[PDB]
């Protein structure tokens, strides 16, 4: 049960030091062809039949549990009266009574002296457009209440679990990606990657790295 | 893992919102390895029965 | 090897191969017990949303098992679930269990995925072994 | 506005929009907004 | 004037703001005097910049309390073999 | 022996032209006169959507 | 292996949804090898037949 | 670490200004390692009872 | 319980040290060969 190619490696070092031997791997049937002195013959012979053993083989199941959970509430109420610059207005909130009045008076019919005008959304479009819960305006005699909330909450619960199946002490990559090429161009992996030289110990305890 | 697991059989408690509370990804009792979803472990049976 | 697939050129500009990739170095043992050196790769090369050239979406798996002769083993494996709610609603008036729908905006997905490759060596000796195993196909 | 970004659309876009494919008048003409 | 830097917004500003967007009159013609200098004022005002407008003498009152707090609480764990490096 | 089929189709994304491979290299040992199956793939596919 | 099989056997209870059941890819039970789609089964035994 | 807790416990009382109360990350008592939030713990023996 | 990969580094000042011998780690099997 042994890749020849690599035991022959091993037996240069018992071969060459015992006659203080030429050990070659003839690689298509994994046979290795042994050229001893007999005793070294009988030595090589009783090496390469305890490191023929069959090697055991582990199931690395990995599981990764990426569970997140997010719980956001924003809630301020913003006055604002523009005839007369008076604004109580907040950036913490989605948007500022500003740029809503602003875009208020913008999305309005303008009368240049008689042709009238449409004017344009386009102001009121890019503050409304940020808007992400409940931006309400109470307009109370031109003073333009802007009460906004949003109880945002967000849960997210991942599990991904990837398993290899690899012999012991033999190396083996998994990976469940794309290759995104990013500028340096060189084009690194990016997924559930899971990388485990399993090997495995007496006890049946094995040991990844 | 035993904890996570009861945080996630929480979620499973208070069901994703909308869909069928059976799709919300919970871990096996610890070693149990995996269960089947009950509507494919309930035809699996029915297979082995007919 | 074998590579059925397409050999997409990607900037650095060299040519990469892009497909079902799978290159065994298969070594029969005693016992008929075939011990595969495999890398295997299904890969689909699909757009570069945000990166220079085209991101290749790559499921590789490279590894070694020993196999029976002739049973199925279990090479790799990737069982995702995902699942992401959101509710974005107008605090409070969110809560109420009937008309809460009106002011809240619920968004959820689940994604389960399901990733097995097994590896099945079918040990071809006799010459009437491999007239069944190809007649067959 | 109550509007969401986690929908498909929110609200002001759609608002908007629908304003704009709405046929405008600068006076007399009459006028075809743009759907776009 | 007699304004402030240290506030969000300073009053000078405020008072252009106020009367580029007020309807100007070029003789007879009307036009409505654009809120893009307003807007650039006021958008960068944190809290609350009112104006008591008393003839003609504009008092521009600002006031804000922002109160922050951050409490992020992450643990790391990693298992590792002793005298590996993780 | 070294099989490939290929077919150069567009470059949709990529900088030059696709070329869509399907090699096969390996080496095999046949009878004189039988033929033997060098290669295989058994694709099939199912995308629902609603 | 098994349990795969069992999902997508599941999937061809509540079938590719406006096309025929049968092109629904499914594993085959464990070491059986390929079985030919059934119209085509049916084909070649009336084949075999005449 | 003991002067933290007290600081976040603290933050606790004067709770997370809109939220429930239960959100604020608070250490644990030391050498005491977590607790589950209490409607989980709640659940568990719920189960448990179960 | 040990890499001999990592092992054979070790033992190699011990070996021949010791001898004043050719240790040799087997990966696959994380079996070192000592030829003493």
């Amino acid at each position: 049960y042994a890749k020849a190619e690599d035991l022959v490696d091993v037996l240069k070092g018992v071969s060459d030091n015992l006659q203080a031997v030429v050990i070659a791997a003839h690689q298509g049937t994994n046979s290795l062809v042994l050229t001893a002195p007999p005793d070294i013959m009988l030595a090589l012979q009783e090496v390469i039949t305890q490191l023929d053993i069959r090697r055991a083989q582990v199931l690395i199941e990995a599981l990764i549990v990426e569970m997140a959970e997010g719980d956001g509430v924003n809630l301020g109420v913003q006055w604002g009266n523009l005839e007369t610059g008076a604004v109580i207005q907040y950036s913490n909130t989605g948007t500022p009574i500003g740029k809503v009045m602003v875009g208020l008076e913008e999305a309005k019919d303008k009368t240049v002296t008689s042709r009238t005008e449409a004017g344009d959304y386009s102001t009121l479009a890019a503050a409304l457009a940020g808007v992400n819960g409940a931006a309400m305006s109470l307009v109370m005699g031109d003073w333009t209440a802007l009460i906004s909330a949003v109880s945002s909450d967000s849960n997210s619960n991942i599990l991904s679990s990837p398993s290899i199946t690899v012999m012991d002490n033999g190396e083996a990559s998994f990976i469940v990606g794309e290759e995104v090429p990013v500028i340096t161009v060189d084009r690194k992996e990016v997924g559930i990657k899971l990388k485990v030289v399993p090997q495995i110990n007496e006890g049946d305890s094995v040991q990844l790295n | 893992y035993n904890y996570i697991r009861a945080e996630q059989l929480y979620k499973a408690e208070q069901g994703l919102k909308l869909m069928d509370d059976g799709h919300i990804p919970v871990l096996p009792k610890f070693g149990e390895d995996k269960r089947h979803p009950a509507e494919i472990q309930a035809f699996i049976d029915q297979m082995e029965q007919q | 090897s074998f590579i059925v697939g397409e050999e997409v050129p990607v900037i650095t500009v060299d040519r990469k191969e892009v497909g079902i990739k799978l290159k065994v170095v298969p070594q029969i043992n005693e016992g008929d017990s075939v011990q595969l050196n495999i890398e295997q790769e299904v890969s689909n090369v699909l757009g570069a949303n945000g990166a220079v050239d085209v991101r290749f979406a790559k499921r590789q798996l490279n590894t070694s098992v020993i196999v029976q002769d002739g049973q199925m083993l279990v090479l790799g494996g990737l069982i995702d679930e995902r699942a992401l709610e959101s509710e974005s609603k107008v605090p409070l008036l969110g809560d109420i269990p009937i008309l809460g729908h009106l002011f809240k905006s619920t968004n959820t997905q689940v994604e389960k995925k399901n990733l097995m490759v097994f590896i099945k060596p079918t040990i071809i000796r006799d010459g009437m072994t491999a007239d069944g195993i190809t007649q067959r196909k």
